[PDB]
């Protein structure tokens, strides 16, 4: 409340202590008794009600940290030209609508943070702030900065994510000290080709703007760990950009034209752990694109245009996580077995009709996925996947579940739902740890399998349009644990 | 109900952020997101005791770091974090601790070093290392990962634990 405010104030001036801490307090109104603390270097008043600050802050000339995030102003004192030592100056989350006139004339200033604003307008006296190394303007409505920007060569991280930017200022090149770009959410049509001074850039923010293409300069900024080009309208990579990029962690073309894998060959994916090309039009992927690529441990390749693999996908030693899903996939190859290090396979919304022996030889195998596909059989070998804990198998055509079903002593999640299936195996009573069993929507389900009550574990399930004739109506009417006991009695 | 001040400090990129939202919200964040400061109120129960814990989540690069020593200053407790595959961010260990000591301006704080992703395969940084060094301060050194949840709970309730004992 306010009787702290005013006596705090006495209380700091009688400790003559160098720094006030009024955060927190649900302060409107700043009292003009604060002219008297001149002694002061650091003033924090984050998280408080204030819409103006009174113009007796530009009595403590002394200030180096002014803290105000949280608050609702809309413009500062233009007597804070007085405080020719400010260092930090912290405006996030609040109600501007531009950068104060003031704040041009802060020369001192290396620290300055406008995040969640919004902010229309990054003026030409911005150049004045030549001292900052950490520019954050991120989560405003900014739509052009001036070509003034390069004249901040001091800055490490310039900030402008979730704007409205269409161009970026060619003079971006001469800020060289940049390690960190962030760019993500915008609406960049471009790149400027001046990128490549940067060359101390290790993180680039691009994702989600409306790229046609990457400046084949990029190649220059070899600091870069990560290439994240997610939602744009990109087709292909410049000639040698992902070989230089020899620091590269992951990869990241989601969401864009890609039709065919960008050109380089194998050893533009020597470097990478992950790569993502998920949501494009990617018909074929190269044969032997991973000669080279032997640290990838992640391929997602969901919603494209495959229609087959490569003959030497087998090959794929290096892969844990791999996501075929939202595809045209009319077959799996035998080949499959060699993938021994997979642990997750999702293999959703395809044309499957069947899968191939070699998949018992997944023994790393612990995530499962084919909803959605044309399965009329499972393979018998299925029960040597020992490691596997999840099994997804909703919306097919099966009518029987191999009866080595049971050595899935692993098998936590079993979804059989919208199938056919006429019966369970009585070797389900194995499934120690088996814990969620969908069966909803088997209209040829009309009983269930005594063995079922030997799964301890058993929690979740779902019956819903199983017609279970051959269970008493009353049993089958309540639910779950009505089906749970009345296992237990016949047994 | 009792509340503890808990302040999670460590170079950029060992996983504050996403130890703070695995204990906090149960789900592990995959995107990196550089921090300049996020605080977090979560109530739970902890060795029979309901109690608030009051998170803040502070910057590991230095350009986001100003005001740190603020944040700092009003902290019950420390979980000083590096990342197993990044020796820098355990040499840095010592730096994080010796500026929570001046700011302070005592010699025992409430502290826990924090070994973060465990989950990866390969690891830079040597586990006889990091407990020799938590033994040399007189704290205790956890193992965690965010991503598999492993030894997150135990990080934050050993720190509780370290408060309690400078409490009573
Ligand atoms: N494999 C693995 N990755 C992790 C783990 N924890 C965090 N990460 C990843 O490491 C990156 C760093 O995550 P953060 O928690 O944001 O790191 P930070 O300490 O907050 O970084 P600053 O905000 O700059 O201080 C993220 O992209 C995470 O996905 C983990 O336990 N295991
Ligand atoms: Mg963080």
């Amino acid at each position: 409340s306010n009787a702290e405010v005013i006596k705090e104030l006495n209380k700091c001036r009688e400790e003559n202590s160098m720094r006030l801490d009024l955060s927190k307090r649900s302060i409107h109104i700043l009292p003009s008794s604060i002219k008297e603390l001149t002694q002061l270097t650091e003033l924090y008043l984050y998280s408080n009600k204030l819409q103006s600050l009174p113009a007796e802050v530009g009595c403590l000339v002394n200030l180096m940290t002014l803290a105000l995030s949280e608050n609702s102003l809309t413009s500062l004192p233009d007597s804070l030209d007085n405080l020719k030592k400010l260092r930090m100056l912290d405006l996030r989350h609040n109600k501007l609508r531009e950068i104060p006139s003031v704040v041009y004339r802060l020369d001192s200033l290396t620290t300055l943070y406008l995040r969640f604003n919004r902010i229309t307008t990054v003026e030409k006296d911005i150049k004045n702030l030549s001292k900052l190394s950490m520019l954050s303007i991120r989560e405003n409505k900014i739509k052009q900065l001036p070509a003034e920007i390069g004249e901040l060569c001091n800055l490490i991280t310039l900030d402008v994510a979730h704007n409205q930017l269409e161009h970026l200022p060619k003079e971006i090149g001469n800020c060289t000290q940049i390690t960190n770009l962030d760019l993500q959410h915008n609406e960049l049509l471009d790149l400027p080709d001046t990128i490549g001074n940067l060359s101390s850039l290790s993180r680039l923010g691009l994702r989600y703007n409306r790229l046609s293409a990457i400046p084949r300069s990029l190649a220059k900024c070899s600091a870069l760990e990560e290439l994240n080009l997610e939602n744009n309208n990109i087709s292909t990579l410049p000639e040698s950009l992902l070989s230089s990029l020899v620091k590269l962690n992951s990869l990241t073309l989601a969401r864009n034209c890609f039709q065919l894998y960008p050109v380089g060959g194998p050893s533009q994916f020597s470097t990478i752990y992950s790569l993502n090309m998920e949501h494009n039009r990617i018909n074929k992927i190269p044969f032997g694109i991973f000669s080279r690529a032997k640290v990838l441990s992640k391929l997602n390749m969901k919603d494209n245009q495959l229609t087959s693999l490569p003959l030497d996908f087998g090959t794929w030693t290096s892969m844990v996580e791999l996501n075929l899903a939202t595809n045209q996939l009319t077959k799996i190859p035998e080949d499959v077995s060699g993938l021994v290090s997979l642990e997750v396979l999702i293999l959703s919304n395809n044309l499957l009709k069947k899968l191939p022996h070699g998949l018992g030889n997944l023994r790393k195998l612990r995530e499962l996925d084919l909803e959605e596909n044309k399965l009329e059989s499972l393979p018998n070998e299925i029960a040597y996947l020992k490691d596997l804990q999840k099994l997804v198998l909703t919306n097919n055509q099966l009518t029987t579940l191999p009866r080595g079903i049971g050595h899935l002593t692993n098998l936590t999640h079993l979804g059989l739902g919208e199938n056919l299936l006429t019966h369970l195996p009585e070797e389900i009573g194995t499934l120690e740890n088996l814990e969620e069993l969908y069966l909803n929507d088997n209209p040829n389900l009309h009983s269930l399998p005594f063995e079922l009550a030997l799964c301890s574990k058993l929690s979740i399930m779902s019956i819903e349009n199983c017609p279970l004739s051959h269970l008493p109506p009353q049993i089958v009417a309540g639910g779950p644990s009505f089906i749970i006991q009345f296992l237990k009695m016949q047994g | 109900m009792t509340e503890y001040k808990l302040v999670v400090v460590g170079a950029g990129g060992v996983g504050k952020s996403a130890l703070t939202i695995q204990l906090i919200q149960n789900h592990f964040v995959d995107e990196y997101d550089p921090t300049i400061e996020d605080s977090y109120r979560k109530q739970v129960v902890i060795d029979g005791e309901t109690c608030l814990l009051d998170i803040l989540d502070t910057a590991g690069r230095e350009e986001y770091s100003a005001m740190r020593d603020q944040y700092m200053r009003t902290g019950e407790g420390f979980l000083c974090v590096f990342a197993i595959n990044n020796s820098k961010s355990f040499a840095d260990i010592n730096l994080y601790r010796e500026q929570i000591k001046r700011v302070k301006d005592s010699d025992d704080v409430p502290m826990v070093l924090v070994g973060n992703k465990c989950d990866l395969p390969t690891r830079t940084v040597d586990t006889k290392q990091a407990h020799e060094l938590a033994k040399s301060y007189g704290i205790p050194f956890i193992e965690t990962s965010a991503k598999t949840r492993q030894g997150v709970e135990d990080a934050f309730y050993t720190l509780v634990r370290e408060i309690r004992q400078y409490r009573m």
